[PDB]
Protein backbone atom coordinates (compact mmCIF):
# COMPACT_ATOMS: atom_id res chain seq x y z
CA UNK A 1 0.00 0.00 0.00
CA UNK A 2 1.17 3.30 -1.39
CA UNK A 3 -0.98 6.66 -0.45
CA UNK A 4 0.85 10.45 -1.68
CA UNK A 5 -0.89 13.67 -0.62
CA UNK A 6 0.51 16.95 -1.31
CA UNK A 7 -1.40 20.16 0.09
CA UNK A 8 1.40 22.35 0.36
CA UNK A 9 3.79 19.93 1.48
CA UNK A 10 5.40 16.97 0.09
CA UNK A 11 4.54 13.44 1.57
CA UNK A 12 5.16 10.01 0.16
CA UNK A 13 4.70 6.75 1.96
CA UNK A 14 5.41 3.11 1.10
CA UNK A 15 4.97 -0.20 2.49
CA UNK A 16 5.52 -3.83 1.63
CA UNK A 17 5.16 -7.09 3.18
CA UNK A 18 5.60 -11.03 2.10
CA UNK A 19 5.08 -13.85 3.69
CA UNK A 20 5.90 -17.58 2.18
CA UNK A 21 5.48 -21.08 3.75
CA UNK A 22 5.93 -24.31 2.90
CA UNK A 23 5.66 -27.64 4.66
CA UNK A 24 5.60 -31.20 3.13
CA UNK A 25 5.67 -34.74 5.05
CA UNK A 26 7.12 -38.22 3.06
CA UNK A 27 6.44 -41.45 4.88
CA UNK A 28 6.06 -44.92 4.03
CA UNK A 29 5.79 -47.65 6.38
CA UNK A 30 6.14 -51.62 4.71
CA UNK A 31 5.85 -55.06 6.72
CA UNK A 32 6.07 -58.28 5.13
CA UNK A 33 7.06 -61.67 6.21
CA UNK A 34 6.94 -64.64 4.72
CA UNK A 35 6.71 -68.61 6.82
CA UNK A 36 7.28 -71.74 5.30
CA UNK A 37 7.27 -75.52 6.70
CA UNK A 38 8.07 -78.65 5.29
CA UNK A 39 8.30 -82.36 6.45
CA UNK A 40 10.52 -84.83 4.86
CA UNK A 41 9.53 -88.61 4.46
CA UNK A 42 12.96 -90.87 5.63
CA UNK A 43 10.61 -93.66 4.84
CA UNK A 44 11.92 -95.60 7.76
CA UNK A 45 9.22 -96.26 10.79
CA UNK A 46 9.00 -97.47 13.86
CA UNK A 47 6.26 -100.12 13.97
CA UNK A 48 8.65 -102.21 15.84
CA UNK B 1 -8.58 24.95 -7.61
CA UNK B 2 -10.42 28.42 -7.24
CA UNK B 3 -8.96 31.80 -7.16
CA UNK B 4 -7.07 31.53 -5.46
CA UNK B 5 -6.06 28.21 -4.05
CA UNK B 6 -4.81 24.42 -4.93
CA UNK B 7 -5.31 21.31 -3.26
CA UNK B 8 -4.25 17.78 -4.93
CA UNK B 9 -4.83 14.57 -3.41
CA UNK B 10 -4.23 10.69 -4.57
CA UNK B 11 -5.23 7.19 -3.17
CA UNK B 12 -3.32 4.38 -4.55
CA UNK B 13 -4.01 0.43 -2.85
CA UNK B 14 -3.68 -2.45 -4.44
CA UNK B 15 -3.90 -6.48 -3.04
CA UNK B 16 -3.21 -9.95 -4.28
CA UNK B 17 -3.34 -12.93 -2.41
CA UNK B 18 -2.67 -16.90 -3.89
CA UNK B 19 -2.95 -20.44 -2.56
CA UNK B 20 -1.90 -23.75 -3.58
CA UNK B 21 -2.21 -26.97 -1.93
CA UNK B 22 -1.66 -30.15 -3.61
CA UNK B 23 -1.74 -33.83 -2.29
CA UNK B 24 -1.38 -37.21 -3.68
CA UNK B 25 -2.39 -40.59 -2.79
CA UNK B 26 -0.57 -44.33 -4.28
CA UNK B 27 -0.34 -47.89 -2.12
CA UNK B 28 -0.41 -51.10 -3.38
CA UNK B 29 -0.45 -54.42 -1.57
CA UNK B 30 -0.84 -58.26 -2.07
CA UNK B 31 0.05 -61.36 0.09
CA UNK B 32 -0.17 -64.91 -1.83
CA UNK B 33 -0.24 -68.26 0.34
CA UNK B 34 0.14 -71.49 -0.76
CA UNK B 35 -0.48 -75.06 0.70
CA UNK B 36 0.56 -78.50 -0.34
CA UNK B 37 1.17 -82.97 -0.09
CA UNK B 38 3.25 -84.89 -2.08
CA UNK B 39 3.45 -88.64 -1.78
CA UNK B 40 12.52 -91.55 -3.23
CA UNK B 41 13.93 -88.38 -1.91
CA UNK B 42 14.79 -86.76 -5.19
CA UNK B 43 10.93 -86.06 -5.84
CA UNK B 44 11.12 -83.47 -2.87
CA UNK B 45 12.72 -80.84 -5.57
Amino acid sequence: SSSRKRSFFRSSSSSSRSYTSHTNEIHKGKSYQLLVVENTVEVAQFIN
Amino acid sequence: RVLFAKKTKVEHRCTTNKLSEKHEGSFIQGAEKSISLIRSEYGAA
